[PDB]
RNA sequence: UAAGGUGAUAUGAACCGUUAUAACCGGCGAUUUCCGAAUGGGGAAACCCAGUGUGUUUCGACACACUAUCAUUAACUGAAUCCAUAGGUUAAUGAGGCGAACCGGGGGAACUGAAACAUCUAAGUACCCCGAGGAAAAGAAAUCAACCGAGAUUCCCCCAG
RNA sequence: AGGGUGACAGCCCCGUACACAAAAAUGCACAUGCUGUGAGCUCGAUGAGUAGGGCGGGACACGUGGUAUCCUGUCUGAAUA
RNA sequence: UUUUGUAUAAUGGGUCAGCGACUUAUAUUCUGUAGCAAGGUUAACCGAAUAGGGGAGCCGAAGGGAAACCGAGUCUUAACUGGGCGUUAAGUUGCAGGGUAUAGACCCGAAACCCGGUGAUCUAGCCAUGGGCAGGUUGAAGGUUGGGUAACACUAACUGGAGGACCGAACCGACUAAUGUUGAAAAAUUAGCGGAUGACUUGUGGCUGGGGGUGAAAGGCCAAUCAAACCGGGAGAUAGCU
RNA sequence: GUUUAUUAAAAACACAGCACUGUGCAAACACGAAAGUGGACGUAUACGGUGUGACGCCUGCCCGGUGCCGGAAGGUUAAUU
RNA sequence: UGAGCCUUGAUGGAAGUGUGGACGCCAGUCUGCAUGGCUUUAAUGUUUGAUGUUCUAACGUUGACCCGUAAUCCGGGUUGCGGACAGUGUCUGGUGGGUAGUUUGACUGGGGCGGUCU
RNA sequence: GCUUGACUGCGAGCGUGACGGCGCGAGCAGGUGCGAAAGCAGGUCAUAGUGAUCCGGUGGUUCUGAAUGGAAGGGCCAUC
């Protein structure tokens, strides 16, 4: 499930569009990566499957806060 | 990525100065390895209140 | 409620009943095999095979009840790694499947029309998928107006082919 | 109104108009108890990887147009009455 | 019925009964008719419900100009002797009808295109595990032994028992003919025929699913069909043809 | 040997043999949006693709065209800036 | 290592016994080396891009081991090998009958070929 | 020889087309050339020498211009 654990980003659909303007179904999908984040608050490595962006979100908000959600929302981690 | 420093740390370090550091270096080494911290503003005071309650 | 009654093809038999337990109607309860979500395990549905606790002046064995999975919670346990975490057992709640349309969402055609055809159309239709209610959805302005003023959402008639 | 009864029935039967009914289980209303639950005032606070932007798409009757508005896959990224 | 034309040897119909094709909705115009008339008329809704209320609004009484704008005129042009379009005819709302528009739009009919299911009980290929091949030939390697060589070579008997080896039943196929052809049979019967220890044959079960499979490759096979299976659906596809 | 089950059994397919070509192993290749898997529990005396088609004697010239292979100058050339 | 800024030596405590580099108006004199009672020049500190080594800490491991776990999945952990490569998202140029949707005129003494089309 | 009438605005009234359209035209207004003048000239003896609509470009023009003033874009005339 190409799905960003932090941000909710899943794949989306659109068209392609030639010069001839031809519509053809396509998919956009999240730049996902799954990373080993160091918590320390847990002295452990939680490894989330993330989108660069999710990563930025973590880099901002803060890991302990992100992990806050998910748990807050039932998710594993 | 900005972050303020704890320990010395080469080419920038200074026990608490205000450096601007490349994204990765930090979320990958500087921290989750104690040596700096996200300049979360809540911090730029948290670690400036020292530069006042101390160096003056 | 009652003087008639034991559904029908479908008689007959043997019976029930007439002033209140015949029958008949309705409220509430009892019982409710097996299969089926099917949930002890299995399985070519309605069959096969268990385990655990029980129970028998005949306490072998054969009856009765529990034992699926998943989630939340708790208790008891408990690794690599000593603390922790993971893991494991148990217990209590809950879910599960079914089924009209209407509803919200994920995805989404082609014939066809353009008197061919690719932009365009058919259409966000058909269809598949998930979810929910009695309705759903939406909703109390970073809305409109236009220098006057309106004051959420929904629905209808005009505006206007 | 209607239906039936040996042919077409207001008065033969069942009904209809009308007026009546529940030991029970339930629905909705109110009035009350229970557990909750928070009410009013004063002083505050006022939604950031967000708005905006590049790219690619999508939605707006609007087919990138001179094209506002909205959503966002990708890269970025403010002000703070 | 179609045709320039059909007794026509061109189409359709064995016959009778029943059924079977220009419809409905909303728009829009015209005609007929009715009402009111420089006006006609209400929609939603309200309702005392076919009344009444509601005149939002629509159409009409004013055009010209792309427009600003002007206005019974106006536009053209610097302006037109002028030119064009206008001013001189009554609308409007029901009701019935004739056309059109959107809708399956008079009825029936494709070959197809798209979506979602069902199918390897027929067949193709593969996997697992099992079964089957009467009878009769040929007689490879190798081996023993004699003869033979300086020793090998070589040679004779024997022994052995290979092979998509031979002949031929079962089994598997299907080259020719005849019959049959409203069949005994939706692919056979009868006489002949190729293989028959193998790239053999066959039972049970399993796997591969539709632009997909499988194919010793014919476009072959995938349940009597296959240059794209069957079923349901889009669906009354479309048919300028009959 | 195979084949057009049902008008074609052949000179068509196949075959051992041969050649070219790709592949250093998490191979190439192939089913698959992926995970997973075949190749292969193999490893260049192997695996795939293509052609030829026992065997004998043999397989000449042509690299312009098309296809493919190699080329660390120059010209031309995308997003981006 | 291309270019900017900061600077300490160039254009804008005396005289004599002694030195590397040179557009030196063509024949100088210097720019420094020793001593002796805002614009044309060399290296530092830098700031900023390019190239190159190596590191480890993202990330890969279809090497070995530990545990969950009597397990050829998975997860965690340790170790080894790689390593900011590879790979993957977004954008972009090329290739791309593998797949797709289609087009491929009429006239015509039948059609096609030829011819013709205002 | 002198010139730019290969002029601008229009146009009674004809032709010829299903239509889109094409064609001929004296005359009026402004302005111009030639000629002493009467006068002739809105191309070429005539009849071929061509391409609708869309979209877009260029010049001109306040006609329009989504709160207002502007602007963008649209219209109109010329033209590609």
């Amino acid at each position: 499930s190409r799905v960003c654990q932090v941000t909710g980003k899943r794949p989306v659909t659109g068209n392609n569009r030639s010069h001839a303007l031809n519509a053809t179904k396509r998919r956009f999908l999240p730049n996902l990566h799954s990373h080993r984040f160091w918590v320390e608050s847990e002295k452990r490595f939680v490894t989330l499957r993330v989108s660069a962006k999710g990563m930025r979100v973590i880099d901002k908000k803060g890991i302990d806060t992100v992990l806050a959600e998910l748990r807050a929302r039932g998710e594993k981690y | 990525m900005q972050v303020i420093l704890l320990d010395k740390v080469a080419n920038l370090g200074s026990l608490g100065d205000q450096v601007n550091v490349k994204a990765g270096y930090a979320r990958n080494f500087l921290v989750p390895q104690g040596k700096a911290v996200p300049a979360t503003k809540k911090n730029i005071e948290f670690f400036e209140a020292r530069r006042a309650e101390l160096e003056a």
